[PDB]
């Protein structure tokens, strides 16, 4: 099926250069835009760069602007992530998410296996997921609950927020996207409810695989933003 | 003998569109009459609906 | 003995003609007479959709009244989202001769067909991004002039070899096919229950067909040339048909013979296509004249004109909610209307 | 700016899709259309094996850097009324005649009537009305040989001329081009072909720089 | 006083009617040239866009020949020098706009002739840099005699047509109409040399009519233009006092609009098409 494979990390002095590509295969890369999401080792996600289909559009965060460029081969169905001056708060595991934006899609769709990065000795909405943690019973039913500074509600009726979940030793996988609308493959017991600032996930009959971290994210102010992330251990 | 098989077909296709019950042109002139007006409100060609929720202002 | 076959189907066909007169007591323009009129109806242009450079042959909207789809002898097949005017797809053809498209009720497929003989189905929702082309049915000797989905599966196709059929997808073949008429099928509606749908020829007769049995229930000859488009009423006990002798017709399944006629002096152009509102007050009919007129259904009177297009309104299409009306001409414009 | 950043991006691929559509447009507006037409057994399959040596079937071939689509509507058992304005702006029709066909019957009258009459059908119809006939005798060799021992008139019982092949094959032309009305808005290119030759694809190729040339003179304003 | 002097020095110092009616009859024919293309629909393309500016144009040159007719005579000296300089850049700006719209009708006729094409299309950028080309030109050309290059203070270097105008600027007007005339004739030639040699490399007429509907052209364009060509280039080699025929300059500028006002009759006579249009 659809599969992108990231290489180029490694130990990298501070103040160095790196270069991160993200392989594609079975879908049309092309027609998507593309994602570098950073997952620091201990901490939770964190958006890093994006560039649209046709390189019409190509944003950073603010953290990594002018050091970091990301660009991307079309035929050669690559994604590349160029690093100058390495700081030691680079040093983390990074994803490239595909994404496609129409009327209907869900973007967020697919992740990468992620290639590890290991750096040598106001104004963004900032969701908020207060519980760190939360024990659960197989069978049982579990709400994980969400807050934007900023409501996430547009002029045009969408609510963009995305639910993810991380099981241990794996890539983030999308869940819910714009609040309500399940992702492809994902079982019906997980429901995406809330409005305005308010949010939260619900999961009814959990199983022994929803075990993991699940994140929150928005989409509304193109300064992307996570939640701190909410794991879910069993008892 | 294709011409009178096709004869033929066409025969018991007429008596099977001739034992169908009709029902007077006044009933169900009345009857669309009747739907038309039940769904009236429900219509917003009928009625210029107002620019506050058609979507295309 | 094809002599006495030819005298009973012409005494048959006169049981059918006093049948039918025996249960005419009084006309629809009675029934309709003191009811209030609709009024003038002006609907304006609210979106224009360009993108398209050959003319336009079909449009169909889809169960959400935002996407709709549209095919154009350039070889494209367009999704637009109308609420935005954005190209949501653009799906190229391996035939650029397509006169017909429909666009699925779930709205994961999308179809088309034309001079090519076959109907092509696309499938919208692919893992890998782009538009597949998910089957490819073959069968008709004649041109697809329609084809509409009864759900993902199950497609409903008429063709220019005067013969319907009735496609399950999945495997590709012809579960059932419809025939009977002597003309080139034109077009065809589905029943809101989709257990039923009446199909138009170039016989100038409709007929009504069942979609288990594959039988015709029914036949209606009103018209005088060829009918080009049908329609059913919102209810499903009636439908409506253009021809090319400038008339529509409205016909009546319970009562089985013709109940109004929709004609105009000055009109002597063909109607490409008609459509009617969510109520079934107003019938919209697509003509060779470059316009679009809108007749009230019950009272015969035209209400409206829709005189926005520089060349013939091929295809006319009204959403599910009623909230907007969809006609693509031959100018390579579609316009929305309200 | 109301837009989202899922709008601006819906947006921006709407706008490649415009570009897409204006490539694809502008690469199929440097093409040239033909739609073939004749009667049965006139010899368009020659025709089309010849242009490939240099429902509905499309042929595509190259000359002089032009690239020739024609649409062979062929096999197509329906009402040519109902899907004939499908073709309403190609360049030109190439219309195949089978001179051995002026004393062959199907009914029992003469096949090259029914060649007469589509002809006047299609050259006369209201959609190609501008549109250039290409018009092509096929079958010279077979024709040449049938007139020295079977007059012209079987087919045409007011020919007052010798059975030879010049006055014969000139009075064919002649009636064929006779069924013009639109004399002055389209003009005929006759081409006497047969099997064996290889002049075809060159006389289109000539055929349609003339028409292109007098399209960009009407386009300028001045034709 | 500057009316007065530049007027005693060159000697001019002291039949409108029919010109100013022939002036109304070219505001009628070009307004029913623009209103035939502006109904039509299928004319809503760069031909007959390029077309439709050549007819505003000579709209334009219409308006200011009756307005100039109007102003002069004996009503020349109740104007200020920049009234008078208004004056005369008007009607400079109008006809230079008149002929750069030729300018623009021929190369866009040569562009259509030259990529061979199928096709044509709306080229938009073409077409607005053409149209905005020919009138900022000639907007320019007609602004610098009031912009500070005229004769005020250069009284002994002055030109007897137009005794405020310097004569360096006439010479260069006059260089830009050759130039510009010189485009069109070798822009018409090349475009019936080309349709020629192409109609005679192919082998089996419009060659004829082609050279027939430029040889109108062009000669109508010359013959109305050459007397005040003409005059142009003498009033320069003329003292002031010696040259009497510049003194009766009245009539090469009513064969100039002329010309300006038949144009249409040229660009839809010779088109089949507009013709039919206009008829109904
Ligand atoms: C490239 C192209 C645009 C070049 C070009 C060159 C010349 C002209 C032009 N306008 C004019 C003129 C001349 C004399 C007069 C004479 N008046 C009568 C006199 C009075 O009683 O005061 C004054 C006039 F009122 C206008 N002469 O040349 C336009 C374009």
């Amino acid at each position: 099926d659809v599969q992108l494979v990231e290489s180029g990390g490694g130990l990298v002095q501070p103040g160095g250069s790196r270069k991160l590509s993200c392989s594609a295969s079975g879908f049309a890369f092309s027609s998507f835009g593309m994602h570098w999401v950073r997952q620091a080792p201990e901490k939770g996600l964190e958006w890093v760069a994006y560039i649209s289909s046709g390189s019409g559009t190509i944003y950073y965060a603010d953290t990594v602007k002018g050091r970091f460029t990301i660009s991307r081969d079309d035929p050669k169905n690559t994604l590349f992530l160029q690093m100058t001056s390495l700081r030691s708060e680079d040093t983390a595991m990074y994803y490239c998410v595909r994404s496609i934006y129409y009327y209907g899609s869900s973007p967020f769709d697919f992740w990468g296996q992620g290639t590890t990065l290991t750096v040598s000795s106001g104004s963004d909405i900032v969701m908020t997921q207060a519980t760190s943690s939360v024990p659960v019973t197989p069978g049982e039913s579990v709400s994980i609950s969400c807050r934007s500074s900023k409501s996430l509600l547009h002029s045009n009726g969408n609510t963009y927020l995305y639910w993810f979940l991380q099981r241990p030793g794996q890539s983030p996988q999308l869940l819910i996207y714009r609040m309500s609308n399940l992702a492809s493959g994902v079982p019906d017991r997980f429901s995406g409810s809330g409005s305005g600032t308010a949010f939260t996930l619900t999961i009814s009959r959990l199983e022994a695989e929803d075990v993991g971290v699940y994140y929150c994210m928005q989409h509304l102010e193109y300064p992307l933003t996570f939640g701190a992330g909410t794991k879910l251990e069993l008892k | 003998t294709a011409s009178i098989a096709q004869a033929r077909k066409l025969v018991e296709q007429l008596k099977m569109e001739a034992n169908i019950d009709r029902i007077k042109v006044s009933k169900a002139a009345a009857d669309l009459m009747a739907y038309c007006e039940a769904h009236a409100k429900e219509d917003p060609l009928l009625t210029p609906v107002p620019a506050s929720e058609n979507p295309f202002r | 003995e094809l002599d006495q076959l030819r005298q009973e189907a012409e005494q048959l066909k006169n049981q059918i003609r006093d049948a039918r007169k025996a249960c005419a007591d009084a006309t629809l323009s009675q029934i309709t007479n003191n009811i209030d009129p609709v009024g003038r109806i002006q609907m304006r242009t609210r979106r224009t959709l360009r993108g398209h450079l050959a003319k336009i042959y079909a449009m169909h909207w889809g169960t959400d009244s935002r996407l709709l789809v549209s095919a154009s002898q350039d070889g494209k097949l367009i999704i637009w989202d109308s609420y935005t005017t954005n190209k949501v797809h653009a799906i190229p053809l391996r035939s650029s001769w397509v006169m017909t498209c429909a666009y699925a009720p779930s709205g994961n497929y999308v179809a088309c067909g034309g001079l090519d003989n076959i109907c092509s189905i696309y499938n919208l929702k692919t893992r890998e991004g782009n538009v597949r082309v998910s089957r490819e049915l073959a069968g008709h000797t004649g041109y697809l002039s329609c084809c509409r989905f009864l759900d993902d599966n199950q497609i409903v196709t008429s063709s220019g070899d005067t013969t319907c059929a009735l496609w399950d997808i999945e495997t590709g073949q012809q579960t059932t096919t419809f025939t009977g008429h002597t003309g080139d099928v034109m077009s065809l509606s589905l029943a809101p229950d989709t257990r039923l749908f009446v199909s138009g020829a170039c016989d100038a007769s409709a007929k009504l067909w069942d979609v288990r049995e594959g039988m015709c229930r029914q036949t209606f000859t009103g018209h005088e040339s060829d009918i080009n488009a049908i329609c059913f009423f919102p209810n499903g006990n009636a439908f409506a048909t253009g021809s090319d002798d400038a008339t529509c017709r409205l016909f009546d399944l319970r009562a089985d013979q013709e109940l109004m006629t929709y004609s105009h002096d000055n009109i002597i152009c063909g109607i490409t296509s008609v459509s009617f509102s969510k109520s079934g007050r107003l019938l919209l009919a697509g003509y060779d004249d470059f316009n679009c007129n809108v007749w009230d259904a019950l009272k015969a009177d035209r209400a409206g004109v829709l005189a926005g297009h520089d060349n013939r309104v091929s295809c006319l299409g009204v959403t599910d909610d009623g909230m907007a009306v969809a006609t693509g001409s031959w100018d390579s414009f579609l316009k929305i209307w309200n | 700016c109301t837009l989202s950043a899922e709008d601006k991006a819906a947006v921006e691929r709407s706008k490649m899709i415009d570009r897409n559509l204006r490539e694809d447009g502008e690469k199929a507006a440097r093409e040239v259309k033909l739609l073939l037409l004749g009667a049965g057994e006139s010899g368009k399959s020659t025709i089309v094996k010849q242009m490939k040596i240099i429902g509905i079937v499309e042929t595509h071939f190259t000359f002089k850097d032009l690239h020739f689509k024609m649409f062979d509507v062929g096999g197509q058992r329906s009402e040519r009324k109902k899907w004939i304005h499908c073709f309403e702006g190609v360049t030109a029709i190439i219309f195949c005649v089978a001179l051995s066909d002026y004393d062959l019957v199907l009914e029992e009258m003469n096949r090259m009537h029914e060649s007469m009459k589509l002809f006047d059908s299609i050259c006369n119809n209201k959609w190609f009305t501008d549109t250039s006939i290409i018009l092509f005798l096929n079958k010279k060799d077979l024709f040449e040989e049938k007139i020295k021992k079977s007059p012209l008139t079987i087919c045409y019982p007011e020919y007052a001329g010798s059975n030879t092949y010049e006055e014969a094959a000139a009075y064919i032309q002649c009636q064929f081009e006779d069924l013009n009305k639109r004399k002055d808005t389209k003009e005929i290119y006759t081409h006497f072909t047969c099997a064996t030759d290889t002049k075809n694809v060159q006389f289109v190729f000539d055929a349609v720089t003339d028409v292109i040339i007098k399209n960009n003179l009407k386009d300028c304003g001045l034709f | 006083d500057i009316i007065v002097r530049h007027y005693n020095y060159t000697g001019k110092l002291n039949t409108s009617v029919v010109f100013i009616l022939i002036c109304c009859f070219i505001i009628l024919e070009n307004i029913f040239v623009l209103l035939t293309i502006w109904k039509t629909k299928k004319f809503h393309r760069p031909m007959y866009y390029f077309i439709g500016n050549l007819a505003l144009s000579d709209l334009l040159a219409g308006v200011a020949y009756t307005a100039n007719l109007l102003l002069s005579g004996a009503t020349t000296y109740k104007l200020t020098p920049a009234q008078w300089f208004l004056r005369e850049g008007s009607m400079f700006v109008a006809l230079s706009a008149s002929v750069f719209s030729l300018l623009a009708i021929a190369i866009e006729r040569y562009i259509t002739m030259l990529k061979m094409k199928l096709h044509n299309g709306s080229n938009n950028f073409r077409l607005f840099l053409l149209i905005s080309a020919c009138w900022v030109i000639s907007l320019i050309l007609g602004g610098l005699p009031i912009m500070g290059w005229n004769c005020i203070s250069a009284l002994s270097s002055c030109s007897t047509v137009l005794p405020l105008y310097h004569k360096h600027y006439i010479l260069f007007c006059t260089t830009v109409f050759t130039l510009l005339l010189l485009s069109i004739v070798i822009l018409y030639c090349r475009i019936y040399s080309l349709v020629r040699t192409r109609s005679r490399r192919l082998t089996f007429e419009k060659s004829l009519a082609l050279l027939k509907t430029v040889i109108i052209v062009l000669s109508v364009f010359i013959a109305c233009w050459a007397p005040l060509f003409i005059l142009l280039l003498l009033d320069v080699g003329c003292k002031v006092k010696t040259c009497d025929i510049l003194f009766r300059a009245e009539y090469f500028l009513v064969l100039a609009v002329l010309n300006s006002g038949t144009n249409p009759i040229i660009y839809t006579l010779t088109n089949k098409e507009m013709r039919r249009a206009f008829i109904r």
